[PDB]
């Protein structure tokens, strides 16, 4: 249960971005990087779901 | 070895090399950061036309100044030495509130700090350079006599000549400061001519730091030379340089880094044309086009977010701790980082600068008492913790959390245990000390001390034992 | 070296030059500057259409010349000296008293640095020049005579021609005062002729600051010329400019700095014409098949208000636990703080030029300042020093803050310790006298309302050390 | 993970775009580029 | 594992973790001369004992 609340606070802090090949190339880091803004491409779409 | 002449056309070689890179080069870089910042036209408007620029570097400082002002001219814990616990408090503190007593609200205060910022942001090179002055008007009491002062100024850097492959600032092998050094001061050092250059002839000066071997032997320390006009000059030993030399941004292994308008050059540009399309399509319309074009304008102050002001908004359990996370993720913690040990260098050298010799004076910190500052011990290290990347927690948070949490525990134990057992007055008197940071009234407002004291013994140690 | 007349073509070169540039450039950039504050027509406007221009800049100067009005004109606790400990009760607040009881109080209040902000504002350069008058009409008891005073007034920063190259007010080489100083200001120095330019002649007059050196040696101190119109002058070496030349906004290295005006310039070009497109679109559709708009125009418009935002104002609401803590941090980091910040210290410097002007000569006059009772202040100490933290980027805490957080923390540990320890182990009479005081001033009472002072007193005696023992 | 979030404030300062562009922040000024 | 020309800035942990393990030791045992009972038999403890 500790491993499961650190778990969960993983995925509340990280937020599961779905976004597809194309745009963002580079795996989102795992969503592990700090930049600031998500932005696919020429698109405007952009699916994060919390 | 035995160089009395060669030397001079070397010198003069050096600052030649250095006028030629660093004057194109820098200067037109720095001469297009500032047409950018000050918004007028690039150049490729084409006659008849509006050639309307936006500038977006301007709110980038204007959004940044603050929160420098906040992590730096807020209280004399910008720099701790933080020395061996046994005795610490000799002068590590004392020092410590010297430099920032000093510095700060003793040299011009921060704008020699705020031209240094704006030299790092816009300029590209924050460097200043540090001194010494005479002081005098004795009565002839108030005897200040032989009295002498270390200041602070900018290097007017445009006039920093320093050879390019430096780096770092215990790096550079030629350092060149250019400045006026008018007639009266060529008058005070004693010069009978002048040079090629009405008694003010706007006459030009150099001063080169260089280390060099002119006594036969092996490389001496730095070479300090009052290079003026190739004339009477003023050649001393060097042991440390004076300057700073901020990049800003921690760049790559160079002695200048990037800018405010280099990360933002594009920005600039396509803000600026897309704002003369819009305006030519209404000029023009007076098909039709979408104003979608001003919804992607959004993130075009998100694009002044993608690189520093991430906060798109004003300010984008427990109430949103630590500032809500320091204020957005705003990543001017980090370079305030970098600020800070590239500042901390500068502190050093201008502690060196009283430690050698500066005055018998003594410190008004909340407190009489200072011994003569005139030796002190240099540490060979400092810090810059409670600023930044390091503890850097600041002030309110820390309020909140810290009063919020041993200020109910404290009342429990009152109640429920007592005060000596625990935490007790003369600890809670550090827990009422931390909210006087808090608030800024330290020593004077609030004594509250009451550790071991005449009047704790009549007080905590009589009347309240026979209460 | 023995220099006489060359050096009235000299200066007649070097404001010849300041005239054409200044004039040219300054004068230009503030008439523009003027336009967009005033609404005029950018010129933009096609004739047989509407050229409505909306004004931004004016409610931007409303909103912040009231933050500058309370951070500054609120008591005389703004401006401050910490002093060594030993020597400040002598003269570190009387001193500050008399210097800002002088200024404002005496000194036509907040009329000068009100128009001095309004001067660094709009037209770029905030400055005003010090200066001294004699005091007359004695009872020829009420002897007024030899009495001197000091004044400083707005120098009509449009007649303040100086040379580009200073970047700050202790590097001009070169300074220049234009004003009228009529006839009658003529024979009252007397002069019997007059110049190019009925008794008023509306004759023009000017005064330089310069160093120079007519004496054959090297460069002098400053020399004041009272350069007319090549006639009879005052020539006078001098000792302090005093001039303050703000710029507002703390530019790179150059004498002046940019205004409002030169950051908002394009916002008010873009908001005012896209209510011109919005009203011809509502023409447009008036008569009529031409398809509509959307609205979302407008939407923009709003961040308009946010560019406002994001520049200076970022209070769009009426303002940006314990309910907001130190007024929510700020108002969520308000600017204006600094720019009060670089204000204060520019007073700084006048705070240091008139004590100079005040610590030569002034008169034998005493201060009201709580009580009957102040040395003659004509052989001051400068203290050289001056400090203008408290109300701003540094400890700057603003009255309702500190005040309820203060008071609250401080009674209620005061009630706790009272009914557990005691007065004697912490805090007592001798610091709740202080306890009350900051009180007194957050409301502005400090000694004549109420007292309480009670340190060590013939009345503590008797009841602190009397009837409170033997009761 | 810190290495990782200094290096992408970085490569976000420059970002992707004969003198190697001089790592796209330096001495430059106009390149004379993918997102 | 750093690469050449780039900064090799770390984070340090095991320094607070530190700093808080040692200010609990203080006060749990530099706090009084009750750090070591003996309770030996009970003949004679104030005697010999403490």
């Amino acid at each position: 249960l500790m491993r499961n609340i650190m778990d969960n606070i993983y995925r509340t802090n990280q937020g599961r971005s779905v976004v597809l090949d194309g745009q963002v190339n580079l795996e989102d880091l795992l969503t592990n990087e700090a930049a600031g803004i998500v932005r696919v491409k020429s698109m405007n779409s952009i699916t994060p779901l919390e | 070895p035995m160089d009395d002449e060669q030397v001079l056309r070397h010198l003069d070689q050096l600052v030649n090399d250095a006028l030629d890179f660093n004057s194109s080069e820098l200067s037109k870089q720095r001469s297009e950061a500032l047409k950018y910042y000050f918004g007028e036209p690039f150049g490729n408007e084409r006659p008849g036309k509006s050639g309307i620029v936006s500038r977006d570097v301007q709110e980038t400082v204007d959004w940044i100044m603050p929160s420098l002002m906040k992590v730096f001219t807020s209280g004399g814990q910008v720099v701790k030495y933080e020395p061996d616990t046994a005795e610490d408090v000799e002068q590590a503190e004392q020092e410590t509130e010297y430099v920032n007593y000093l510095f700060m609200r003793k040299n011009e205060g921060f704008k020699v700090m705020f031209d240094w910022f704006q030299d790092t942001l816009m300029m590209k090179t924050g460097v200043v350079k540090v001194y010494v002055e005479e002081v005098l008007k004795p009565t002839f009491i108030r005897k200040d006599k032989k009295k002498r002062e270390i200041k602070v100024l900018c290097v007017k850097p445009e006039n920093f000549l320093v050879d390019r492959l430096a780096t770092c600032i215990d790096d550079a092998r030629f350092l060149c400061h250019r400045e006026k050094y008018t007639v009266s001061d060529l008058r005070l050092l004693g010069v009978p001519e002048d040079v090629i250059e009405e008694a003010n002839r706007e006459v030009w000066a150099s001063e080169c730091y260089t280390l060099l071997d002119v006594d036969g032997d092996g490389i001496s320390e730095l070479r300090r030379i009052l290079y003026v006009g190739d004339y009477i000059i003023s050649n001393e030993p060097w042991d440390c340089r004076p300057f700073a030399d901020l990049n800003a941004y921690r760049i790559a292994h160079k002695f200048h880094g990037m800018s405010v308008y280099d990360k933002i050059r594009d920005i600039q540009e396509i803000r600026s044309v897309l704002m003369r399309n819009i305006m030519d399509n209404i000029y023009r319309t007076n098909p039709q086009l979408s104003g979608e074009v001003y919804g992607m304008l959004d993130r075009l102050e998100a694009d002044r977010g993608k690189r520093t002001g991430i906060t798109d908004r004003t300010r984008g359990a427990a109430m949103s701790v630590n500032q809500l996370m320091t204020a957005a993720e705003q990543q001017i913690d980090l370079i305030a980082r970098m600020f800070a040990e590239t500042g901390v260098k500068r502190l050093f050298q201008l502690l060196h600068d009283h430690a050698i010799k500066y005055q018998n004076q003594e410190e008004v910190f909340q407190l009489r008492g200072k011994w003569v500052a005139v030796n002190p011990a240099n540490w060979r290290e400092r810090s810059d913790l409670t600023v930044t990347v390091g503890i850097g927690n600041m002030n309110k948070d820390q309020q909140m959390l810290h009063l919020m949490r041993i200020w109910e525990m404290a009342q429990a134990v009152v109640g429920g245990g007592g005060l000596g057992v625990l935490v007790s007055e003369q600890n809670l008197y550090n827990i009422l000390k931390e909210v006087t940071e808090n608030a800024g009234y330290k020593d004077p407002d609030r004594f509250w001390t009451n550790p071991n004291s005449p009047e704790a013994l009549q007080a905590k140690a009589i009347r309240e034992q026979k209460e």
